[PDB]
């Protein structure tokens, strides 16, 4: 799903490309939720340096191999 | 620096051979029990430490050192090499393989070798010189001496090597306390433990 | 071993166990309520649901007023 | 106003404002697990010992940041004057859609966390206008 | 280590743990209310995000009432 502005109108609207790697595009759509939306809502939990999601598991996991 | 003639000296007044002319013991004798006091020194205070930079190729594949005694530091272009074996291991990790007094590379790889080990340069001849401190002339006379008081010329000859021993004991700490003064760091406390 | 176990609940924002104590003090649901504060290590957790919430929220007033 | 003194401003500012910065990813880095440092880590890794690093103060900050969370402040407005209420009774009905945005909590909490990690707390206001006079 | 475990939570303020009754010392929002006071530790924080919060707003209704 990529963002891309248009031309015609000067907003940003998502377009969808199902592709494989060394075969191609197998199908290209464009805006095909007659508003540009992106379908999917992410959140990240503990951003850090490097830009990684940190989670909960990273603190508490040497107490649990510690254990 | 110690001559071989002094060390020679004090070892025939000790065993009451101090005669030109009869000589009970030869002097083949004791050079060869000075080259083994030489031995025995340098090994139990490593006292010589010596480098080593060769290279071994396919065509030469060992590195024939002189009167080795241990090997404390192998590296192979820069590379710690970390066992020692003397089985020729065909494959595996990176082995240093010792021949009684040659060495190469177990897993064998083409490079050099700085190797850094221990040696004797022993004596052969009256007239030659020991490079050593000469802190070290009693512990080499009462090493040899107990060496050629145990030949049976009196019946309290074991005795005799007892009290020896004690004399050795004591050079030997003289000896330890000029090493420490000189190949060692002049500190007064410890650090703290950084973990 | 029983001094990590203590402190991998620790870590985890589950000191302070009053989970129990916390959902019966959401039973008032009557007009105007707020979240009625029980626990403080785990708020960055109900945050970040929250804020997903909201933008998955969103993103289905925006599909529905559209379709 | 030219690019002499702009790049010489940066650089005075920039250069007397280093040692803060660096103290600043210190401590994030130091929220975000990176406890130990480079050799006392390769000590570590020398015996054969796994390090263990107890983030003991990112459940601090977590529990002082879960009190802030709730408590999001909002500011409202009161007439100083009689007169002035039927103005501030505007001005509060129009900071709501300032307040009830989504960036609104999510730039409060980060501001919170910045100045109790480090010592900063930076928030940019914009006034952009999209399409439909809005 | 369980010393300066404790003293963690001293030095940052912790100490007079009250944070669930102070978040239950503001139920009461009723007309006329001060800020209902728990902690004292944590409070010069509470302050200066105060303070921010009243530039903020500040600048807020300086462009809301120009724009």
């Amino acid at each position: 799903w990529y963002k891309e502005y248009n031309e015609e109108t000067q907003s940003y609207e998502w377009n969808r490309y199902l592709w494989n790697r060394n075969t191609g595009i197998y199908k290209s759509e464009k805006k095909p939720f007659k508003n540009g939306a992106c379908p999917f809502i992410v959140s990240k939990l503990y951003t850090d340096e490097l830009n990684n999601y940190y989670g909960l598991f990273r603190d508490i996991k040497p107490m649990q191999d510690f254990i | 620096m110690i001559e071989v003639s002094e060390v020679i000296a004090k070892v025939r007044e000790r065993l009451n051979d101090n005669e030109v002319g009869n000589y009970e013991i030869l002097d083949s004798v004791l050079v060869e029990n000075i080259n083994q006091a030489l031995l025995k020194i340098c090994l139990e205070f490593r006292l010589k430490k010596a480098i080593t930079r060769s290279l071994i190729t396919e065509e030469e594949r060992f590195l024939t050192l002189n009167n080795l005694l241990g090997i404390e530091s192998v590296k192979l272009d820069k590379k710690e090499i970390e066992s020692r074996n003397t089985i020729e291991k065909d494959t595996g990790e990176l082995e240093l393989l010792i021949l009684s007094d040659r060495i190469s590379v177990t897993p064998f790889k083409i490079g050099e070798l700085e190797v850094v080990y221990y040696t004797y340069e022993e004596i052969r001849n009256i007239l030659e010189t020991i490079k050593l401190p000469k802190i070290c002339l009693d512990v080499l006379v009462y090493s040899v001496l107990c060496n050629l008081l145990e030949i049976p010329n009196n019946e309290t000859n074991f005795s005799v090597l007892a009290n020896y021993k004690q004399l050795l004991k004591l050079a030997k700490d003289n000896l330890t306390n000029y090493l420490s003064l000189m190949y060692s760091k002049n500190i007064h406390f410890s650090k703290v433990v950084r973990v | 071993a029983e001094q990590k176990r203590q402190l991998l609940r620790l870590l985890a924002g589950l000191n302070d166990e009053s989970l129990g104590m916390a959902v019966n003090r959401q039973s008032g649901v009557a007009i105007a309520q707020r979240k009625e504060s029980g626990l403080m290590g785990l708020q960055t957790f109900l945050k970040a649901t929250d804020d997903m919430d909201r933008l998955i929220f969103r993103l289905a007033v925006s599909f529905i007023c559209e379709y | 106003m030219d690019f002499t003194t702009l790049q010489n401003d940066f650089t005075n500012d920039y250069q007397k404002a280093l040692i803060a910065n660096n103290e600043f990813l210190e401590a994030k880095k130091y929220y975000n697990g990176n406890q130990l440092p480079q050799d006392v880590l390769n000590i570590i890794l020398e015996r054969g010992q796994t390090p263990i690093i107890e983030n003991m103060f990112k459940v601090i900050v977590n529990k002082i940041l879960g009190y802030k969370i709730e408590s999001i402040s909002e500011i409202r407005l009161s007439p100083k004057q009689e007169e002035d209420r039927a103005l501030s009774d505007l001005l509060n009905s129009l900071l709501q859609v300032f307040i009830q945005q989504e960036n609104y909590d999510k730039s409060m909490i980060e501001r919170d966390k910045n100045l109790l990690i480090g010592g900063l707390g930076v928030i940019q206001l914009w006034v952009s206008q999209d399409k439909d006079k809005n």
